[PDB]
RNA sequence: AGAACUGGCGCUGCGGGAUGAACCGAACGCCGGGUUAAGGCGCCCGAUGCCGACGCUCAUCAGACCCCAGAAAAGGUGUU
RNA sequence: CGUCGCUUUUUGAUCCUUCGAUGUCGGCUCUUCCUAUCAUUGUGAAGCAGAAUUCGCCAAGCGUUGGAUUGUUCACCCACU
């Protein structure tokens, strides 16, 4: 069809501010930076005034899968604008029968040891991508937190967790075991 | 002389049809820094079809038959190969002026290199179509010295770069040079006929 | 990044085809290739040009979206586009490269003569400025 | 409406070649005096001369 | 019909002979485009043929002229009724377009019935042809132009290869 | 047991759509499988619960 | 396997169909210049190295030109 | 109940090649290939609790035996797997 351009706006608070070196995105906040390059993706980004602080995502002439991925700019320069003001919190929760799933944590916050998964006696050791924090909950059984700045390395270490507890060679609609994530929050509340 | 032809940002069989004519023409070209020629499609799918390539082998013995080469240098001079008349003797003559070099030797690193915008990526490809690079679809397959190559490639680009710092502070003195004129009466014709 | 539209108004610059090194004004657009253009103050009617063939400058118009020939040529000579157009660095670049090869044999000998002179006296003037640059240092 | 006279003569050249070619059509050809590729004859007009012209 | 070149807009009149019976036929008119008027007095036939009982045997041609736009410059919108052949079964089919001349918009439909739908010219008939008033077009991409002060930059512009040098030591800069 | 857990658990284990061609588990307002190999066709049936 | 009508092959080279009895052009004394048909014009391989026009299409088995040398029903919130 | 294909490991139909000759069943021996997957690797689905099975997917890397009868291919049985 290759229509006039569409455009996606996103507002930014004051305590953020996004500098751009090109397509690549830069956004220092209050709890740290963090920074995606959109070289691969082909429109121009534009912020737009002093004191409002608006950055302008637009496409020109483009077509159906080309307008699809305006939106998939601006909300993933809106997740970098939460996750360096609020940060991102996914408290995890482990769900088990008979056999407590044993989990601790070996180094510093980054790899997860966990054990006694199912009766098994081989050891899950997983590794987390580097800029997200493992912490055992409090007030609350069987939960662990994980916190960080950028929503792709937090759930992807979220994922990580579940995937390696895993139920093999069994009927999965029953032994309904694993560490499953069961919330999806920030590290600061309410703003 | 010789031309000497930089590889990178071009497509595979649109530089080497134009390589393939050059050398049939009598003239000697060189073909440096294949490691970065790109190929039109995914990655995937050029991977494929290279695979699909090697279990081209004779069946009584591999020994004779299809050489399946693994360094890029190689696929690029395979593919100008067969778009010459190779089984004449004219076209064995013709493969003799192409050398083609994986990296950049020391005789080619100091002359200036050419570029065909016929066979560019961001002439030739719409941008929202993907590509190949041509080094780590030979890395897939059993060539094995892409890692000494990209250490020598930076070596080589970081005294690339102190010749070129050297060489924009001469001419912004023989600018700062030209300042201070005296010699307006060579400027009039010129200026008057394209300076 | 973009600080150039295509516009009711734009002056654009024609490469190559029919009407090549002539500049037209952008009247309307129709379809998504094709542009309505005019020059009247300079010897291009009214017709329809590829977008790929003119080149855009930084010139613009305050004429109405399609407006007759009277009004754009109204436009054209009150903000003096073919008089700016002569004080701009693109035009003395297409001025240039049409006087280099309108160049004679004759004038080839006299513009070499005198390339050769004016380059003596850089290269002995570059070569004081090394002279002075490595005093500099030597201390 | 003036309608004007439909043509009183045609020009008749041959395009096609000799070979592979009906009986019929290669006797009008040999009444028409077309007998090689890109011969020409001035040709009369006529009901009877129309539908030879149909025929090849 | 083939189609070749740009078309062009004929007006075609054309009456059957005068039989004892009948004296002084209707004499019809059509809206032939074709690319030359021998085309055009052919397709002529075609067309009135399956109206009415006539043949070019039994009839006759008495007017073919070119017929063309009152404004050549204006931009218009023309919306137009087809009558094409599928592979399956036979369609009508609205469509609308935006050039300056009649001509030129039924030519850009032949380019864009076999682009899109692959029909062949020998099947496609042209019902009728008029220019449209805007805020009446359904076709949102004739629909999109409709905007004073309409804006757009040429973004990634590419031309010229081989005709400035083959080998040159410059990346040419898509602006 | 703790049957707030079991509901967290069958979100991601019993709660989903197979296709009866790719046999995929897909989600439980899927209308086409996801995978190439059944072209995208769009008869589901839920997956089935104890 | 067996007829009808016409043209071919057999008895016939040549240009194109990569290849070929029969397809498409065209039929042949020995040459020089000109032009074409069918067919083509990235590079093998003569000719688009035209600033050709307009769209459609992404394939983890793409597609690609009469005869002719590989596919159907059914299906797709894949895009038009 | 229909109905659309594929394959050439069966049988036919055909009679193009071979009649101044292409050594004609089966077993033995040995090599390589195909997938339309029995097992093994990784998976998905069950009228999948476990165990045992079945239906699919990437998949031909690697395996797929010992005998009694019969010239048998085939068949059938014993035993291991
Ligand atoms: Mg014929």
């Amino acid at each position: 069809m290759k229509t006039i351009l569409s455009n996606q706006t996103v507002d930014i608070p004051e305590n953020v501010d996004i500098t751009l070196k090109g397509r690549t995105v830069i956004v220092k906040g209050p709890r740290g930076t963090l920074r995606r390059d959109f070289n691969h993706i082909n429109v121009e980004l534009s912020l737009l005034g002093k004191k409002k602080k608006r950055l302008r995502v637009d496409k020109w002439w483009g077509n159906r899968k080309e307008l699809a991925t305006v939106r998939t700019i601006c909300s993933h320069v809106q997740n970098m604008i939460k996750g360096v003001t609020l940060g991102f919190r996914y408290k995890m929760r482990s769900v088990y029968a008979h056999f407590p799933i044993n989990v601790v944590i070996q180094e510093n916050g980054s790899l997860v040891e966990i054990r006694n998964f199912l009766g098994e006696k081989y050891i899950r050791r997983v590794r987390m991508r580097p800029g997200v924090a493992c912490s055992v909950s409090q007030a609350q059984k069987d939960e662990l937190i994980l916190e960080g700045n950028d929503i792709e390395l937090v759930s992807n270490s979220a994922a990580l967790i579940q995937q390696a507890t895993t139920v093999k060679n069994k009927d999965i609609r029953k032994f309904l075991d694993g560490i499953y994530v069961s919330e999806k929050g920030t590290v600061q509340q309410a703003d | 002389q010789v031309l000497v032809l930089d590889g990178r940002g071009h497509l595979l069989g649109r530089l080497a049809a134009i390589v393939a004519k050059q050398v049939l023409l009598g003239r000697k070209v060189v073909v440096v820094r294949c490691e970065g020629i790109n190929i039109s499609g995914n990655f995937y799918r050029n991977k494929l079809k290279y695979l699909a390539f090697l279990r081209k082998r004779m069946n009584t013995n591999p020994s004779r038959g299809p050489y399946h080469f693994r360094a890029p240098s190689r696929i690029f001079w395979r593919t100008v190969r067969g778009m010459l008349p190779h089984k004449t003797k004219r076209g064995q003559a013709a493969l003799d002026r192409l050398k083609v070099f994986d990296g950049i030797p020391p005789p080619y690193d100091k002359k200036k290199r050419m570029v065909v915008p016929a066979a560019l990526k961001v002439v030739r490809l719409k941008p929202t179509r993907k590509f190949a690079y041509l080094g780590r679809l030979a890395h897939e397959v059993g060539w094995k010295y892409q890692a000494v190559t990209a250490t020598l490639e930076e070596k080589r680009k970081e005294k690339a770069k102190i010749h070129y710092r050297k060489k924009k502070q001469l001419m912004r003195l023989r600018k700062q040079a030209e300042k201070n004129v005296e010699k307006k009466i060579d400027k009039y014709t010129e200026v008057l006929k394209t300076h | 990044v973009f600080r150039r539209f295509v516009e009711v108004g734009r002056v654009a610059y024609v490469s190559f085809g029919p009407h090549a090194g002539k500049l037209v004004a952008i009247v309307d657009v129709i379809d998504q290739n094709r542009a309505l253009v005019d020059g009247p103050c300079t010897q291009v009617r009214r017709q329809a040009m590829p977008f790929k063939c003119m080149q855009l400058t930084d010139f613009i118009l305050k004429f109405p979206h399609s407006a007759h020939q009277k009004y754009v040529r109204q436009a054209w000579q009150k903000a003096d586009i073919n008089t700016k157009w002569a004080a701009t660095r693109w035009a003395k670049k297409i001025e240039a490269r049409e006087r280099k090869a309108k160049m004679t044999d004759f004038d080839r000998f006299k513009v070499m003569k005198a390339k050769k002179m004016r380059n003596r006296i850089i290269k002995n003037e570059v070569k004081k400025l090394q002279k002075a640059a490595l005093l500099k240092a030597s201390p | 409406f003036y309608v004007p006279a439909e043509p009183k003569l045609a020009f008749v050249i041959r395009i096609r070649g000799i070979n592979g070619v009906s009986p019929k059509v290669r006797k009008v050809l040999q009444l028409l005096r077309l007998r090689q590729i890109f011969n020409g004859t001035f040709v009369k007009l006529n009901k009877a001369s129309i539908n030879m012209l149909r025929i090849v | 019909m083939k189609a070749s070149g740009t078309l062009r807009e004929y007006k075609v009149v054309g009456r059957c002979l005068p039989t004892p019976k009948c004296h002084t036929p209707p004499l019809y008119r059509m809206r032939i485009f074709a690319p030359n008027h021998v085309v055009a007095k052919s397709r002529f036939w075609y067309f009135v043929s399956q109206l009415k009982k006539m043949k070019k045997s039994s009839g006759e041609i008495v007017y073919c002229g070119q017929v063309f736009e009152k404004s050549p410059l204006r931009v218009k919108n023309f919306g137009i009724w087809l009558r094409y052949d599928s592979r399956s079964g036979t369609h009508n089919m609205y469509r609308e377009y935006r050039d300056l001349t009649t001509a030129g918009a039924v030519t850009q439909c032949y380019r864009d019935m076999g682009a899109r739908h692959r029909a062949r010219a020998h099947s496609i008939q042209i019902m009728k042809v008029e220019e449209i008033a805007a805020s009446k077009c359904r076709r949102p991409a004739v629909k999109q132009f409709h905007d004073s002060k309409i804006k757009f930059p040429l973004p990634h512009r590419v031309l010229r290869r081989q005709h400035k040098p083959r080998f040159t030591t410059k990346r040419p800069n898509t602006f | 047991i703790e049957p707030s857990l079991r509901q967290l658990a069958q979100k991601y284990n019993c709660d989903k759509m197979i296709c009866r061609k790719c046999y995929a588990r897909l989600h439980p307002r899927a209308v086409n499988c996801r995978k190439k190999k059944c072209g995208h066709t769009n008869n589901l049936r839920p997956k089935k619960k104890v």
